[PDB]
């Protein structure tokens, strides 16, 4: 229990934190203090000038990712054995299900690179087609979505806070990577779409999903509405501290009947997170020293349905 | 463009309220923004508050107990009014005229700047220390030539002596003259009594018998003197 | 708190220092003080300045951060004399209501101005007034270190014996004077009276006597 | 590090250790290392 309250500011935009506090040495009778700094959502309150305790402290262990791997995708090749074979179907306007006409002989899959992210897809393959999308059965709402592009459009998600660390050791052989002092200003996580080719990309989005709602239907967009903090909001990685950021301007339009502008998106990062929807032993997520930028390259996007209400009216 | 002057009738009890105003003849009030500064001898400078036209005020952390300002648009200038004012409060004062520029460290709806407020032209200012001491005028004496150094050069000058603060006009002829001009600031006393002495320097061709008089006022003592002086 | 001080050479240009050093992106604002009369001002970016001012001083510009502002005060003369303040506005701290320490400066390498001094007897009606004093004057005289002794011929004073410390003028030198609390009596008793200084490590002081 | 007097271990410094079994020798013996059939 490490005591802390709010960070160096005028009060303007939980931003972020800064507790100083125990800590074991090498030495075990051996104790000292040292400081960090924590995000809103790593810790959680109880009780006196004040102080917390870590959120996921309330249910399971962590163990900190090895700054020495990173989680930077790159293609992977799955591959059928000998005694069998994978094979690739190779017709543009397929949908999700069906026999496919034009199909050719693979035993190793095109590069996959495995992209941790939720509610949307990005620098994965594209299509050479207008973008046509299917579900399990789109007749129902809880089986989802899952749209992607023909052209892709550019993504840069930027925290411009060159963060500093600390090396301390806990004890024998263990040294925690304590974040250290902010120099510079203070910014928050964002990312950057140009409208101009997002709703133009959403256009052709817009169109084809009308043949199978009638050529003549409404339909809608706002934010999402349901769940938990971590997959309501663009859950992802980038550089080695992972994004969350509402995406509100984007789901923002109705199309019936058929300078820059660039969207900004406010994100949050976190540090310690119980990833795939599993509960047990925690990760904690190093920070990131100096400034970040992520470019990125939309493909795609998920999306379910809400169900009951009136039949084609909206 | 734009100018200065402020106006402080004296020196007012402890545990009392100050009154000061400083007029501009420049242009329109309502448009911007005139704070207050603060020399003291043997001590720095130092900002309080401010207000706006559309009245949004501030004061200074260790000063706000009870600095209020506010300020005419009749009369184009600002009125400054305290209460209860210690001996240490004793000094200068200068309106000063801020001048506000934006900075952003990048793109304002993110939140994104602190304003700065720097600060373009002020007054000559006037002086105002704080004791408990009364209103008298000065002591007028003159002090003739010498009879200096070789013809040409000589000197002559006016004592005042016994007057309440130094701040007090003392021209020539009413201006006539400022050649050779050197007004020395005053010597206080045990007494407690600042005096004074302002001296030009005349040449002995010059001599004699050519009107010379000088004009010295002094306004919490509402005194007009002025004195001939002769050899 | 105070003063802190720097010395450049005349001709020749140097650095001066800030405290209270920025933790975000800045913008600070100068002052430039003499004392008793208006503080100008120098700047109000870090990169440009009002008008009507020589176009030398710079502080420095915001180009990334590890820049700490700085100035450099090219063609020093007598007329750089001041002290100065060094107003942070920054990226987080919250409103900065003092200002930079004040700091000293003085320029060194200009060689030193005599005094010259005046010397004029009590009034013509002060003498009635039952008081009687009269005070040295000098002018223009570098640097402001003088000390002044009275004189009843073959004895000092040590009585009424309260003056100026140097304060100066639009000369760029500085001024004094010394005045001399006495009564009308000892004035005749006396054959003469001096006030003589002490500046530099030379004299030139004469003297006065009654009627 | 610093009193009448007192150390600390060399190790504690960077590292853990794990004490080896004494029940387990470290008495060295002959190995044959063995290439396999295709080869
Ligand atoms: C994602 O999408 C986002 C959405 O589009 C996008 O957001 C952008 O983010 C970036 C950073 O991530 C932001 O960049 C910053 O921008 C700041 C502001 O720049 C704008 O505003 C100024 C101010 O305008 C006033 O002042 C000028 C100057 O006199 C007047 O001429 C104007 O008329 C105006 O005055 C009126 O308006 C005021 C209100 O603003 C009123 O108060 C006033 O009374 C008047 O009514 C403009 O000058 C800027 O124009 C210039 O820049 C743009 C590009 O930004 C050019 O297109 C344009 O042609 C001009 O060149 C612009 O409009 C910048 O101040 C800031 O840069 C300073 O700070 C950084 C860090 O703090 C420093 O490293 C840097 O050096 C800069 O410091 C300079 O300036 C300061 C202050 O002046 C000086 O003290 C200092 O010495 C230094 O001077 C140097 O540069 C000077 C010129 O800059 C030069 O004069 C000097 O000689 C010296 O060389 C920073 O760049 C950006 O603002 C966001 N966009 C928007 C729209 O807000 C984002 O990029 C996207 N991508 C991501 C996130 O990855
Ligand atoms: C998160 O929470 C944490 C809580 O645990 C926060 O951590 C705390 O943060 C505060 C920040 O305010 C720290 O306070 C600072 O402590 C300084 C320690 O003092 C050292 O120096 C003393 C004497 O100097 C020796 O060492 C210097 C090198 O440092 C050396 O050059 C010199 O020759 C001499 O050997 C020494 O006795 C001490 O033991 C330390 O070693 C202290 O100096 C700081 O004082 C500042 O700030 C105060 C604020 O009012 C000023 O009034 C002071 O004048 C002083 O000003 C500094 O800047 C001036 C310019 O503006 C300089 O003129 C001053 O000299 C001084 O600058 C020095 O250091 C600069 C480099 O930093 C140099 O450039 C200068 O030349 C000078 O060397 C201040 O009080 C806490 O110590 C710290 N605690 C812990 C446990 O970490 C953390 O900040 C929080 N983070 C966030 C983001 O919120
Ligand atoms: C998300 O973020 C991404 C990434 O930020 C965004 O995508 C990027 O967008 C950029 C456009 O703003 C683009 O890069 C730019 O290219 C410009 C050139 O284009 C213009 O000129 C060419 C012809 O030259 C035209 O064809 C074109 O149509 C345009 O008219 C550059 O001008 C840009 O800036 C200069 O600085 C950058 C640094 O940021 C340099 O990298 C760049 O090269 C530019 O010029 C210097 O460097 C070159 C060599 O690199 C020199 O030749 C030149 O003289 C300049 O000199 C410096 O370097 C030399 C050494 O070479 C040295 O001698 C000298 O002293 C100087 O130091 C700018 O670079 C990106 O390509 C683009 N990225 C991607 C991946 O697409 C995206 O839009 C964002 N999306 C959203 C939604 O926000
Ligand atoms: C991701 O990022 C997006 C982008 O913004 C977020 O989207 C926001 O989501 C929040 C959800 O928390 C939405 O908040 C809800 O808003 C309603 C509306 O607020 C009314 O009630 C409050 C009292 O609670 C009033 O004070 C408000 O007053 C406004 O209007 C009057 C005049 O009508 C005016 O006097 C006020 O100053 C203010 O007006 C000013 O702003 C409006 C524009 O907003 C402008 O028209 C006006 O001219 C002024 O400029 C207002 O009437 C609110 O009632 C909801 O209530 C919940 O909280 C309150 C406590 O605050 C409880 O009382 C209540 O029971 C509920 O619990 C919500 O707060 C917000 O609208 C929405 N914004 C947008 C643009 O979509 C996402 O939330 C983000 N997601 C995450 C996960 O971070
Ligand atoms: C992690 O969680 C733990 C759980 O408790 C937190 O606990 C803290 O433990 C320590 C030690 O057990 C507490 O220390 C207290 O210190 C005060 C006052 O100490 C001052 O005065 C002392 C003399 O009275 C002096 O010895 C102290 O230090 C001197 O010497 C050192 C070098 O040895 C030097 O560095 C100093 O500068 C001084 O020279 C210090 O000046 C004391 O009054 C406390 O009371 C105990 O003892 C008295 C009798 O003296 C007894 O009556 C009480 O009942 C009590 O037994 C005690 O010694 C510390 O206070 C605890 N924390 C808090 C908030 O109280 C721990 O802090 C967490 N974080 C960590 C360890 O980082
Ligand atoms: C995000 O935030 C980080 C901060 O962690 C930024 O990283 C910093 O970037 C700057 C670039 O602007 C780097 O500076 C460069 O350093 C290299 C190498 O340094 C050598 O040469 C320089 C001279 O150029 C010299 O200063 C260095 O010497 C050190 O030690 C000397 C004694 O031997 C001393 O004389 C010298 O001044 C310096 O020590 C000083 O600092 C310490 C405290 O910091 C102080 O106690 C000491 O007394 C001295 O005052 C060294 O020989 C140069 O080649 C470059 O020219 C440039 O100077 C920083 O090094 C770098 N810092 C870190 C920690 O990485 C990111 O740039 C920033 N990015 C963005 C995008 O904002
Ligand atoms: C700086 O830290 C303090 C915490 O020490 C922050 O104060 C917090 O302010 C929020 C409102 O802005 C309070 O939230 C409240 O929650 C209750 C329900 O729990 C709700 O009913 C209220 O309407 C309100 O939303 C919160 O209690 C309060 N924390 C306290 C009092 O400990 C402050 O916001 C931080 N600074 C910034 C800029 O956020
Ligand atoms: C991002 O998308 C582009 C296509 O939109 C991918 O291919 C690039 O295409 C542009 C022109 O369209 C070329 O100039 C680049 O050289 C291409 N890059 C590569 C690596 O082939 C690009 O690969 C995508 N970025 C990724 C996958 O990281
Ligand atoms: C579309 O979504 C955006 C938010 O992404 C809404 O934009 C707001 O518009 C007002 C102007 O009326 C701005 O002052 C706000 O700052 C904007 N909000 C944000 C968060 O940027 C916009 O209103 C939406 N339009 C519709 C019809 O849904
Ligand atoms: C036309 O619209 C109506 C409702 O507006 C809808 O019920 C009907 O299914 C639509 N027809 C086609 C062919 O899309």
């Amino acid at each position: 229990t490490l005591q802390c309250t709010n960070v160096t500011n005028n009060i303007t935009d939980g931003e972020l934190k800064n507790c100083s506090f125990n800590m074991t040495t090498e030495l075990r009778d051996k104790k000292q203090k040292v400081y960090s700094l924590f995000y809103r959502l790593d810790v959680v309150q109880i009780n006196s000038n004040k102080e917390y305790r870590l959120i996921n402290c309330n249910t399971a262990a962590i163990t900190q990712a090895c700054p020495k791997v990173s989680f930077e995708p790159i293609p992977i090749h799955y591959c059928a054995p000998a005694g069998f074979a994978i094979l690739k179907c190779k017709d543009k306007k397929f949908n999700g299900t069906g026999p496919c006409p034009s199909v050719s002989t693979v035993q190793c899959t095109h590069g996959i690179k495995p992209v941790v992210s939720t509610q949307l897809l990005l620098n994965g393959s594209l299509a050479e087609e207008e973008v046509m999308i299917r579900s399990e059965n789109i007749a129902n709402n809880a089986k989802n979505i899952l749209v992607q592009f023909n052209t892709p459009v550019q993504i840069n998600c930027t925290r411009p806070n060159n963060n500093t660390r600390k090396s301390i050791r806990i004890g024998p052989g263990q040294a925690f990577y304590a974040t250290g002092d902010i120099i510079g200003d203070i910014r928050q996580a964002h990312c950057n779409v140009s409208k101009a080719t997002w709703n133009e990309t959403l256009g052709k989005v817009v169109k084809q999903l009308r043949k199978h709602f009638g050529n003549n239907t409404i339909i809608r967009f706002a934010n999402s509405a349901g769940g938990d903090l971590e997959v309501t909001t663009h859950s992802f990685n980038c550089g080695g501290e992972f994004f969350y950021c509402n995406t509100s301007g984007l789901f923002n339009s109705t199309w019936i009947s058929n300078s820059n502008d660039s969207i900004t998106l406010p994100c949050r990062i976190k540090q310690i997170i119980n990833m795939w929807q599993r509960i047990g032993q925690a990760m904690y997520a190093p920070p990131i020293q100096g400034v970040i930028r992520c470019v990125s390259n939309i493909t795609g996007l998920i999306l379910t349905r809400d169900g009951g209400s009136t039949n084609s009216a909206t | 463009q734009v100018q200065l002057q402020e106006s402080g009738p004296g020196l007012v009890k402890p545990s009392e309220t100050l009154s000061l105003t400083c007029t501009v003849s420049g242009g329109s009030i309502s448009n911007y923004y005139w704070s207050w500064i603060r020399q003291s001898p043997g001590k720095g400078l130092e900002w309080i508050g401010y207000i706006s036209d559309s009245e949004s005020t501030n004061y200074n952390p260790s000063l706000k107990s009870r600095v209020i300002i506010s300020v005419d648009t009749s009369k184009n200038q600002l009125s400054l009014k305290l209460n209860s004012v210690t001996a240490a409060d004793s000094a200068i004062y200068y309106c000063a005229r801020a001048q506000q520029g934006k900075r952003i460290y990048g793109m304002v709806s993110f939140g994104e700047f602190f304003y700065y407020y720097y600060m373009d032209v002020w007054g000559k200012g006037t002086t105002v220390t704080v004791s408990s001491a009364s209103t008298k005028g000065p002591s007028v004496f003159p002090l003739a030539p010498s009879s200096s150094t070789s013809g040409g050069t000589a000197a002559l000058g006016c004592l005042v002596k016994d007057y309440f603060p130094e701040p007090v006009t003392v021209s020539w002829n009413s201006g006539a003259l400022t050649s050779g001009v050197h007004t020395f600031p005053a010597v206080l006393q045990s007494s407690g009594l600042y005096s004074l002495s302002s001296v030009v320097t005349v040449p002995s061709s010059s001599l004699g018998t050519q009107t010379y008089i000088c004009n010295v006022n002094h306004k919490p003592s509402n005194t007009k003197v002025d004195k001939k002086v002769e050899p | 708190s105070y003063v802190r001080p720097l010395s450049v050479a005349l001709g020749e240009t140097a650095s001066i220092s800030c405290g209270r050093q920025a933790l975000g992106s800045r913008a600070v604002q100068w002052y430039q003080h003499r004392p008793g009369q208006a503080p100008i001002l120098l700047i109000y970016n870090n990169q440009d300045r009002p008008s009507g001012i020589p176009e030398r001083f710079s502080g420095t510009p915001d180009i990334n951060f590890g820049t700490r502002a700085t100035l450099t005060i090219s063609g020093v003369e007598a007329g750089d004399e001041a002290d100065y303040y060094c107003h942070m506005w920054d990226s987080r701290s919250g409103f900065s209501w003092s200002f930079g320490g004040a700091t000293r400066l003085t320029v060194l390498g200009q060689p030193k101005a005599a005094p010259s001094v005046t010397l004029f007897p009590p009034s013509s009606e002060e003498l009635q007034a039952n008081k009687a004093t009269l005070v040295c004057l000098i002018s223009d005289f570098y640097p402001g270190a003088v000390t002044v002794a009275w004189k009843a011929d073959s004895s000092p004073v040590k009585a009424g014996v309260e003056t100026t410390t140097p304060s100066k003028q639009s000369n760029n030198k500085y001024a004094a004077s010394s005045y001399l609390s006495l009564t009308p009596e000892q004035w005749k008793s006396h054959k003469s009276y001096s006030c003589q200084v002490t500046h530099e490590g030379s004299t030139v002081e004469k003297t006065v006597a009654p009627t």
